[PDB]
């Protein structure tokens, strides 16, 4: 069933699982015609498919022509995604494919398990958890790599970098939510935060910066700091 | 005319046949029902009045054979069984009418009701439904349950209905997930119409009897069955028009006959509001949206 607070653990057993955010799918700049009216221009998106355990974060990019003379597409973005996901299950071996996939917005539930038909023994799930996955788009690299591609590509990232060498997983996907948060809730300031010091610096098999341990207490601090803060300048506390 | 002769009435009984029914008390002089007409299939039906648990009754054409009732104490219920003996039969029934000891089947000459509910019911079918086949009647009572609700435990007293699962791989084809399942004609038309009930007949056929077994025995399983068939056909965008103009007329005689304090349970809210308003078929049922929003505005 659901995902929430109370099974929170369960998500860095050993029963392989996939979350999969498809808020990114679907991504449009809106602005005005000559005569006045509105339209929408579709940008690249990408679907984000993440292994909580191992960070492995199968990324898949949606280029725009996948929309070319297609109706409904916020309805056509959730089965795509749905398609895509279970393309990706089809093509792992099947000792690598997930027991359960976690869905984060309770629209996928019906898209995915009827793609995922064949797989009668794969749980599909929602969550209460607001995970903050759509900010992926604002980690430079996956950014750069979505809007710069120019055929539906599938790119393979560790989301944790070489974290896990230090840490375990439950630590690892607490400090990637805390940095997604942050950068959801204030990204100029969140992005300052992770660079501010250029003596930091991001390796190029790398998405985030090289902290010590005693670096990353630093920022993490800081980023609950914004994130309290923001909560402040919204609601006036 | 057909008759349906009782041996005697030791307990004290509310007695339907078909959409009537009639108090009977413990011991009264009671032997059966004449006047039934032919044609038609009918449901004989029981409540008893120390236990209303467990509605229950039979199925019947009285073209298929002579049909009475006798209480049997020691299962503690009102038995249809067939006399094979036609004399015997009629003998025993001309005594009981000489007598004036039957209630006659009260059918005003105005009223197609029960044909209009019936008009696509017939027995061969409902004895596939309800497996029993040393009997040409069949038991139905408010507990059974379908193959499907056996999927989700005794199989020889199930309902079998034809499975309807919208996230089946029956009801999709692989590629057109998407199409399929917003869609569901495909599902409707080859796999269930071609493939399965052969003809549009059978397809109301059955719905026709699950809306019955749920009117009349508060059968749940029937309920779901009758509220899939109607959503299977609403959910698909391309129906044949003669189908929609009869499913039409056959929702509306059912939402008419429907007992008004009955609605709460036997009507699902999700499935009607969408297929009166949200799908293909929205525009599809005047005479049923009419009566619909006239009669149970609440649900919707
Ligand atoms: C801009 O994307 C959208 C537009 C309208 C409705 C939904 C979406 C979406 N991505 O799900
Ligand atoms: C006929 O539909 C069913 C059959 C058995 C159990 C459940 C259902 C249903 N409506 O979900």
């Amino acid at each position: 069933g659901a995902m929430n607070s109370s099974n929170y653990a369960e998500l860095f057993n050993n029963d392989i699982k996939l979350f999969v955010d498809d808020t990114n799918v679907y991504r449009v700049t809106v602005h005005k015609t000559f005569e006045g009216n509105v339209a929408t221009k579709a940008i690249n998106g990408c679907i984000f498919t993440l292994n909580p355990k191992t960070g492995h974060l199968f990324l898949k990019i949606i280029h725009t022509s996948v929309w070319a003379g297609q109706k409904r597409l916020s309805q056509l973005a959730k089965w795509k995604t749905a398609e895509e996901v279970s393309a990706l299950v089809r093509s792992l071996p099947k000792e690598e494919q997930p027991k359960q996939i976690i869905v984060t917005r309770k629209a996928m539930l019906d898209p995915l398990e009827v793609h995922m038909l064949d797989f009668p023994n794969i749980a599909i799930r929602p969550t209460e958890l607001r995970l903050p996955f759509s900010a992926a788009m604002s980690i430079d690299k996956l950014s750069d790599v979505v809007m710069k591609a120019t055929e539906p590509q599938m790119v393979l990232f560790n989301i944790y970098d070489d974290w896990l060498d230090r840490i375990s997983s439950y630590t690892a996907f607490s400090r990637l939510t805390l940095l997604l948060r942050a950068l959801k809730t204030n990204e100029e300031s969140a992005k300052m935060i992770l660079l501010s010091d250029p003596t930091i610096t991001i390796k190029s098999y790398h998405l985030w910066p090289s902290f010590t341990d005693e670096q990353w207490i630093t920022i993490e601090s800081q980023m609950r700091d914004l994130i309290l803060t923001e909560y402040g300048r919204k609601y006036n506390v | 005319m057909n008759t349906v002769p009782f041996t005697s009435a030791p307990i004290e009984v509310t007695i339907g046949i078909d959409q009537y029914s009639f108090n009977v008390k413990e011991n009264q002089p009671f032997h059966g029902i004449k006047d039934i007409p032919i044609g038609h299939v009918h449901v004989i039906h029981f409540q008893h009045a120390d236990n209303s648990s467990m509605r229950y009754g039979y199925w019947f054409d009285c073209r298929m054979g002579n049909f009475y009732i006798q209480y049997d104490p020691k299962d503690g219920l009102y038995k249809m069984m067939e006399e094979r003996d036609g004399a015997k039969f009629e003998n025993i029934v001309h005594n009981f009418k000489e007598r004036q000891m039957m209630v006659s089947y009260p059918k005003i000459d105005e009223d197609d009701t029960w044909y209009n509910l019936t008009e696509f019911v017939q027995m061969d079918k409902i004895r596939k439904i309800v497996r029993k086949d040393e009997n040409q009647f069949s038991y139905v009572d408010s507990s059974m349950t379908t193959v499907q609700e056996n999927e989700l435990s005794d199989p020889a007293h199930s309902l079998n209905y034809t499975v309807i699962n919208f996230k089946s791989r029956e009801a999709i084809r692989p590629g057109h997930e998407m199409e399929d399942f917003l869609d569901k004609s495909y599902y409707l038309n080859t796999v269930m119409l071609q493939g399965i009930f052969k003809n549009s007949s059978n397809y109301f056929g059955e719905l026709q009897f699950a809306f019955l077994n749920a009117m009349f025995f508060g059968n749940y399983g029937s309920s779901l069955q009758w509220h899939a068939m109607i959503e299977l056909i609403c959910s698909s965008a391309t129906v044949p028009k003669h189908m929609l103009d009869k499913l039409d007329e056959i929702l509306y005689y059912q939402i008419k006959t429907l007992p008004e304090q009955y609605s709460d349970i036997l009507l699902n809210e999700r499935v009607w509001n969408i297929c009166l308003y949200s799908s293909f078929q929205k525009n599809s049922l005047h005479n049923t949206e009419k009566i619909m929003e006239n009669k149970y505005p609440e649900l919707l």
